[PDB]
């Protein structure tokens, strides 16, 4: 199965000739205005960015001179019985060869040409946001007649015209009494008749040019007074403008209690602000990242990149970098690696502040710790390199049995007190302290002078399973050290034993005698009690101990067995109740019961009938 | 309570108290509709917005 | 006073020029090179897509002709040690003024003009997919330097040969030798050159026009070895061919249990099918392998999510011939078309379900108990109240008027209940067993309402958040007991205030209550649904107490044995009044972790059984 | 429950009658009196529940 026709036979005959391309200027229009823009209203963002270049180019000509600056406006008005809107600005205009040479050619931009004779790119090149030359020509996605009055800046220059329809001819002709700058007309069209009230139009310039660099006045009054803080340098910002640009991204009427301002250029251009809600976390911050990219003081409207990792999302703040590649469509080129490597160089930054910020304090990092611990633990179980869960780990806080009760260790320090060369280390879950040094498990480890973590919050046992390592040492559990580690008559013990064997001969494999304990009755060993205790809550009562190999352990010394001896004798029918009370009392001490409403049945039985001689 | 706006930084114990403007003494060109909106929170102790705003 | 600068002071007064919309290709060029694709080997999708447009055309002309068909296939090749990639066909061709008209024009494309001169769009206003007349020049995000030979397919045509390098400007002179068709030498750019190993070219091929309707050959092995089923009709299409398809789409290797062909055409074409696995859910489980087809080629969303949330379990693929798509052949994000499409395709899975049940009800049965979790997420993650009670139909639960093994629906149990009545009651226990014998099923045994048993978790947050069906409330046991309206009285309430002292702290108010049969206490709240959650929603997750009503039944063994418990043993009663109490607890469900309750359980068994 | 159901919500019966037909009682018959007067029979009775009792 294996032919193809490629050869070599081709060759050239005759005089080869030149020629160039041409493009086609009427399906280009009907693609930029058909099929590049997903949304409607982007249109006014355009507009918005071509009259912020004008006034940039304007005050820059004044600057080499050394001119006085006159006044610097952007006018918005929205007009509803002749259903139009208006754009106004106050810049540098366009002469008559300006208005052929930019309007006319599609994917020409004038703004290109004016860095380009700069020599220096360095203030203006981050402050000019035209870079294709298409941008202008999304009016026509709603608009039926476009009109444009504008007028260069020039000393001595006349008013002209621009007039067209979208259908590939435009006419132009000169206009008396035209006010320095330049005003566009739009026409709305049938079906794009909403943008004619201030409630859409509010919506939009909020959303997109808001921290637009120039005085924006919408139809009489100005909403372009709060200023972006993530520009300037972190001195120059006091307490009160950090906290008043927290409760406008995030909506909250409340203060942050943390504020990071990084500023990186070496490796890559990155200004940032990050703020944490003081507030403990809602039902929303769980189910989906609050994070806005800018570049060049406009928004990028990503909300499907996810730039900061997920278990990073209770965090509020806005990005800034002009290295980011965009597309036509003025959205980032999506999964490239400029992107991807910017989430490492957060991700590393963020992790070291908040460890910093436990140096600096413990009894606020530790409010912190119970808010917020839940994003740590789901860090762990969704990441893939070592180095990341190694990261994320010393962010942990837990408290020791070496310690007094109500302080908390970190691994770090716990990692900084073991033996000679003991490359192990132990945690214990439970519920509370209380029920901890209780524990029938901890009561058998009384032998070893070691220091055992106590982690309380349920999904402690999934992420230490699932970090598997930390500084190269081992995380073994209390209960598999137990099992993986290599009064009552003998007489009285060895007939009492065969019993357990045949009437617990299905919920129990294995039954033998343990003098480590001191204040239990009985105890309940499994092989993998890591994977029994989460597996059972991922999925009767034969079947849940079929495959849990329920191996039980009795106390010889407990006064519990000791009553049972005379059992026998007495009352043979109550025996068999009892040591089924037993065995539900170790299950559910070991933590292998998912509910206990199966078994109250039984120990109301055993209550009515077994103290009735009081 | 009392001098809240005063027209100069004021300080108690290192940490500064005014952290407002008093947008009835600016014009109405200077002030934006998030400070109108803060501002009405402020004087009128509420969390909702104001369905009017004379200046 | 607001401050405008708008007037009205501008007036016309000079004379009217006309002029016409100029473009630059030098700048034109510029944006399709790097600032138009996101991908890189994206090129040769549309390169492979170009070959097959060629075979159209001239397969249409024969046909008009009405003679023989020559051989039609696709050949393309690697050639790693110059580094070069080629592609041929055995397409129409292109002649010296077509190469000029077509190549070397931006925006423009040849095939628009074909298919405006069909008259009948049934012929090949299906299988043609070129739109927008740039996807030629995607070639040279890779390429230094492309050379094109291409003879037409006239008898008598003559080949030429077309060089360009992507500067702005291009070259066109005749070439002998050249066989019909299009051959493309495109050779590879220094940073490129991964596109010359057979493995990454291997993996394009099947990852976009795996499906192409031609044969596709690699080297001279052909790829395609299958046909697309989606697009043929039902009957023709045989189960072997039905099941080959599920293997490749899921990448499984078990049978599917259900097979859906959808194709319908009114609203807007729709070409699907669907497959739901054998094997019980995954882990990865809890675009969804629903992947959307537009032409036989891959648009490769992944983000639109053109099938619900919960119908995130079922495989199969979408196709369309009218899905709006972007510059780069991306779906247009939020158009009003695909949110209708979302809509239409709910409604048929929906549709499918119930029929399924209605013709098979044990092999429903099964299907319930394995993917029963996304059904009731479904429910939860809904915004309106119709589409709630649409997925609300597939529900099965038990009913305590029948015998254990059978399950029945809602919309039956309308059916069967009187028209005094116009509510539903359920109850929630693990079994059946502990359903009968719960206390508050006891308590509404007095009338003769039927009550249905939900034993999988989350049920009772399923019908709360449903709260409706038929336009009739769901109202639990729990809810109805609370709105409802021998032991000596002398001897009870003195007794009964003893309760008061030891149990006041956690106990708000305590009353008797006489119709319990069986169990000694009982625990009742008003809100019994929120706080089965909210007590275990608050211990699941540190994120953003309660008023337990404890009930006594006075002709109970165990109530009637602490009336001479307090005179002989005040120190061991106090220890059975708080098990009492705990044991009501965990049959209400609302109890905590019960490990605390171990230590004293024993402690009160060590003393109680200290007489024999 | 036919007739009235929308404006009903349960009907029961009351044997400790012997001049008056109809009977309503309310969970918060105080409260909702003079509730009432501050703030057509759908929207009333939804915040009132007005059980009816009828002697026999
Ligand atoms: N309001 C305006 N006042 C003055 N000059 C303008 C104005 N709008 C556009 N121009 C000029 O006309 C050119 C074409 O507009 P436009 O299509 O927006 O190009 P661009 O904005 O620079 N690049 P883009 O990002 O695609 O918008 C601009 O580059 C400017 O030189
Ligand atoms: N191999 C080919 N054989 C014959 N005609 C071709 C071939 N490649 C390109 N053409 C013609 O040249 C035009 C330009 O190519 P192309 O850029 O793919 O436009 P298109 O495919 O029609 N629209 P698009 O979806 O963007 O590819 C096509 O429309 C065809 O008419
Ligand atoms: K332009
Ligand atoms: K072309
Ligand atoms: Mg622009
Ligand atoms: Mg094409």
């Amino acid at each position: 199965p294996l032919h193809s026709i490629i050869s070599s036979t081709e060759s050239v005959q005759g005089s080869t000739s030149k020629h160039e391309f041409q493009a086609e200027t009427k399906k280009l229009l009907d693609i930029v205005a058909r099929s590049l823009y997903s949304e409607k209203e982007v249109f006014i963002r355009e507009l918005i960015s071509n009259a912020s270049d004008a006034l940039e180019k304007l005050r820059h000509k004044l600057v080499s001179d050394g001119q006085a600056l006159p006044e610097m406006e952007i006018h918005l008005q929205t007009n509803a019985e002749k259903g139009t809107i208006t754009i106004q600005d106050t810049g540098i205009g366009m002469t008559q060869e300006e208005l052929v040479s930019n309007l006319g050619t599609i994917a020409r931009s004038g703004s290109k040409a004016f860095l380009d004779a700069l020599q220096n790119q360095a203030e203006a090149s981050s402050k000019i946001i035209g870079q294709f030359g298409v941008g202008f020509y999304s009016a026509f996605m709603v608009a039926d007649r476009v009109e444009v009055y504008s007028r260069s800046a020039a000393p001595g220059s006349l008013g002209y015209q621009w007039l067209s329809d979208g259908s590939g001819v435009f006419e132009i002709a000169e206009a008396s009494g035209v006010r320095t700058g330049t005003k566009i007309i739009i026409h709305l069209k049938s079906d794009c008749k909403e943008f004619s009230s201030e409630a859409r139009v509010r919506d939009v310039v909020t959303k997109y040019s808001n921290f637009v660099s120039f005085p924006l006045y919408l139809n009489g009054r100005r909403m372009n007074t709060l200023q972006a803080i993530w520009m300037m340098d972190p001195k120059d910002v006091g307490e009160w403008q950090h906290e008043e640009f927290y409760r406008y991204v995030a909506q909250a009427h409340d203060k942050p209690r943390y504020t990071l301002h990084y500023k990186t250029d070496a490796p890559l251009n990155i200004r940032s602000i990050f703020y944490v809600p003081d507030m403990k976390p809602s039902m929303f911050d769980v189910s989906r990242s609050s994070v806005a990219l800018y570049s060049r003081k406009v928004l990028i409207q990503t909300k499907a990149t996810d730039i900061l990792p997920k278990w990073l999302r209770f965090i509020r703040g806005v990005v800034d970098s002009e290295d980011i590649p965009l597309n036509l469509s003025r959205e980032l080129l999506q999964e490239s690696a400029l992107i991807r490597k910017l989430r490492d160089v957060l991700q590393q930054r963020l992790i070291k502040f908040f460890i910093d910020q436990s140096k600096k304090d413990a009894e606020k990092y530790a409010k912190f710790f119970e808010d917020y611990g839940l994003f740590m633990r789901e860090g762990i179980v969704t990441a893939t390199e070592q180095e990341v869960k190694e990261d994320i780990a010393k962010l942990l806080r837990y408290e020791s049995s070496a310690l007094p009760s109500g302080q908390l260790t970190s691994l770090s320090e716990y990692a900084s007190r073991m033996r000679a060369g003991t490359r192990n280390i132990y945690y214990l879950c439970a519920p509370n302290r209380h029920l901890a040094e209780h524990s029938p498990y901890y009561e058998a480890m009384k032998k070893k002078d070691t220091e055992v973590l106590f982690c309380f919050e349920q999904f402690d046992e999934l992420t230490l399973l699932h970090l598997r390592e930390f500084d190269k040492k081992k995380l073994i559990s209390v209960e598999t050290d137990i099992v993986v580690d290599h009064c009552l008559s003998e007489k009285e013990t060895e007939e009492l034993m065969a019993w357990m064997r045949n009437v617990l001969g299905s919920r129990v494999t294995n039954v033998k005698v343990t003098l480590r304990l001191d204040t239990h009755p009985a105890m309940v060993t499994v092989l993998e009690m890591g994977a029994a205790r989460h597996f059972l809550r991922m999925q009767t009562q034969e079947e849940r101990a079929q495959l849990l190999q329920p191996t039980l352990e009795i106390n010889p010394r407990h006064a519990l067995i000791k009553k049972l001896n005379q059992l026998r004798a007495s009352e043979p029918g109550l025996a068999q109740l009892l040591v089924d009370q037993i065995y539900e009392n170790a299950m559910i001490a070991a933590g292998l019961v998912d509910d206990p409403r199966a078994m109250v049945g039984r120990l109301n039985e055993l209550l009515v009938k077994a103290l009735e001689r009081h | 309570k009392y001098s809240n706006f005063v027209s100069f930084p004021l300080y108690l114990n290192g940490r500064r108290m005014n952290t407002l403007q008093a947008i009835w003494m600016m014009d109405p060109k200077d002030v934006g509709e998030w400070q109108h909106e803060e501002f009405y929170r402020y004087v009128a102790q509420a969390h909702d917005k104001p369905r009017y705003t004379l200046h």
